[PDB]
């Protein structure tokens, strides 16, 4: 932190493990926020925010290991906190939450040193232009639309394959465009992490986006620091102008880990011990994420659900603190369907009303009611035979199983399984090919066409493989 | 006559069973508010008397 | 009319502390003694914003982090 | 094979460390490469023991008495 010669010693006070008591020259200290190394046996060691107390003692702490402590100590100050060397470079190398090229280093040479602690409001500055993320997604976008730079929630869950949805955005980024983001994982079994490594091969994109992750095998100061960190390194591209979105972790192990450091802090914890100010906490998070005028941030999160508990404080923020929401349904999938989400059960605001345009949210807002014939007709049927079902029950139910199969779509990234080249999806082609469809247009058609198929104008090519 | 009696009889009964069955439900996500209150409530009594115990 | 800024990263000094602060205003007409109106809720934000505050007060809260300060505060 | 002694008057400090303790071992053969596997139960115990200890440590109490070292022990 310090533009660093000397940076002195103080000596260590009283030391319970993370809490380090120590003090420094009479006359000064550096912020909180600002910090110190000392070198210990093998290695330096900084320790977080010392809050503030006497003597030069004060209160602070670290990710790293206290073993081998000595009663005087002395550690060189840091002063302007948290300068951290990221560069473009990055894209693809993984580092350790020191920067430490973590993996088989990379090596991974960086120009750009800045601290994370770097606020990021400005008033008035963000374009006020309200730009919507294109997604290509044949029902995730098409059923739902995304907003440039927005905050979105995420359901779904194991055996989702979620990593499938990435690779899909990851086709969908430079596929889309030149922005690319990255996402870390922090708090998490490992196994999955390196096979995602491997998946990165597999996928072989993995350059345009790189992370240290967490694992859950780390100490917390390490762990709730990380997010300044992402913070910082988008601010990068979107720094860089560039627009992007990153995917994020369980919160509540975010959160949580707010409480342990509140104990920590030895605070009286907020209430069904929350972080007191957690919520200024999430201030700093949800409050990070913003599409600037010359750039935008949109990311998407799933935390950890926690009980499936509303009354949550946590589910509060997320409610709160949500402006968008995935679902996944292994029943759904289950169907046998590539796409595991909850077609029910889909709500952006955004998304919504007309002034979000009107006709899309005619097909739309129709689209609804189909859901809800096929809700009630899928379901009254095992009740009894259907012959009593007038026809327009039946036509509905072939349009339904159809229109159903008719979502499901080819992917790109897919093809390394099977080959499967896929496309991006296109707007008034889909609106189009749905509204059409739904008007029952060009009736005739096979229904198994129209499973995992192309557009309209290609099924309707299938129709000719038909 | 007799027979049409009984035949709706059944059916008739068999109608009855389904919406009696859905109402409950309802009670349930009532009683799961409760619950719900009620795991509010030990996190309270618990938590003030975990500032209590903290003392 | 006009309506004053209040933002997330606002602190209970301006968080807590705002709405109440916000009120004076009026005096210009009601105290001019002209009517005028005035829209705020969500205040329960302040409620556990002022709650934090009662952490520094370091005064036992009550239910749901709560003083009486509401009373005193409504 | 060599299982642990643990006993119920084991001085909390074994206990606490017990498995903590049973850590060192496994790491010759895993780190001499060898594989091996151990069972683990729910000792449990080890939470009024670490902690009960941490109330004579003065430490500050978690949940159920017991802050989120599990977490870090586990």
């Amino acid at each position: 932190h310090h533009h660093h010669h000397g940076m002195a010693t103080g000596k260590i006070v009283q030391v319970i493990g993370a809490v380090v008591d120590v003090e420094f020259p009479q006359d000064a200290v550096p912020r909180v926020y600002d910090a110190l190394e000392v070198q210990n046996g093998n290695e330096r060691l900084v320790l977080e925010v010392q809050q503030q107390l006497g003597g030069g003692i004060v209160r602070t702490i670290a990710m790293g290991s206290s073993d081998g402590l000595r009663r005087g100590l002395d550690v060189k100050d840091l002063e302007h906190p948290i300068e951290v060397p990221v560069g473009k470079a990055t894209l693809g190398r993984i580092m350790n939450v020191l920067g430490e090229p973590v993996d088989m280093k990379g090596e991974i040479g960086e120009e750009e040193r800045w601290a994370i602690h770097r606020a990021a409001p400005s008033y008035e500055e963000l374009s006020n232009s309200q730009e919507l993320l294109e997604t290509g997604i044949k029902v995730i976008d098409l059923m739902a639309p995304f907003a440039k730079g927005g905050k979105v929630g995420l359901f779904g869950g194991a055996g989702v394959g979620k990593t499938v949805n990435m690779m899909e955005l990851i086709r969908n980024i430079a596929i889309e465009h030149s922005g690319y983001s990255v996402f870390a994982g922090v708090g998490e079994r490992t196994r999955e992490g390196n096979d995602f490594y491997h998946e990165m091969t597999d996928s072989n994109v993995i350059d345009k986006v790189s992370l240290v992750y967490g694992q859950m095998n780390e100490p917390p100061g390490n762990r709730l620091r990380v997010a300044l960190t992402g913070l910082t390194m988008a601010e990068k591209f979107r720094d860089e102008g560039r627009d992007v979105l990153l995917f994020v972790d369980n919160i509540y192990r975010y959160t949580l880990a707010g409480t342990e450091v509140s104990a920590l802090l030895g605070r009286m914890p907020s209430a069904v011990g929350y972080q007191p100010t957690l919520a200024e906490e999430m201030g700093v998070l949800q409050e990070r994420i913003t599409s600037t005028k010359t750039g935008s941030i949109t990311s998407v999160q799933a935390v950890y659900v926690p009980a499936d508990d509303l009354t949550d404080p946590s589910p509060a923020t997320t409610f709160a603190h949500l402006d968008a929401t995935v679902v996944l349904s292994r029943q759904i999938a289950s169907l046998g369907i590539y796409p595991a989400v909850d077609p029910l059960d889909s709500t952006s605001r955004q998304l919504d009303p007309l002034v979000v345009g009107q006709e899309h949210y005619d097909t739309a807002r129709g689209v609804q009611s189909i859901l809800q014939r096929y809700q009630e007709l899928k379901d009254i049927i095992a009740i009894l035979g259907m012959d009593e079902l007038s026809e327009e029950d039946k036509l509905v139910v072939a349009r339904a199983r159809k229109i159903q199969r008719f979502l499901s779509q080819p992917f790109f990234v897919a093809e390394v399984f099977t080959g499967s080249p896929g496309k991006y999806v296109s707007l008034k082609d889909t609106i189009r090919g749905f509204k059409g469809i739904m008007e029952g247009e060009y009736d005739h058609l096979p229904e198994q066409a129209f499973y995992m198929v192309g557009s309209i104008e290609e099924a309707v090519e299938k129709a000719k493989k038909l | 006559g007799v027979v049409e009696n009984l035949a709706s009889e059944q059916a008739a009964r068999m109608v009855a069973m389904k919406a009696a069955t859905d109402n409950g439900g309802s009670l349930i996500k009532e009683l799961q508010l409760v619950y719900n209150k009620a795991r509010q409530a030990s996190i309270t009594q618990e938590l003030t008397e975990i500032v209590s115990g903290a003392a | 009319t006009i309506v004053v800024v209040a933002t997330a990263s606002e602190s209970a000094a301006l968080q807590y502390l705002a709405p109440y602060a916000g009120a004076a205003m009026g005096e210009y007409f009601r105290d001019r003694g002209e009517d005028a109106l005035i829209i705020y809720d969500d205040l329960s934000k302040q409620a556990v914003a002022y709650r934090q505050i009662s952490l520094l007060l370091r005064r036992p809260p009550g239910r749901e982090a709560f003083p009486g300060d509401v009373f005193y505060l409504h």
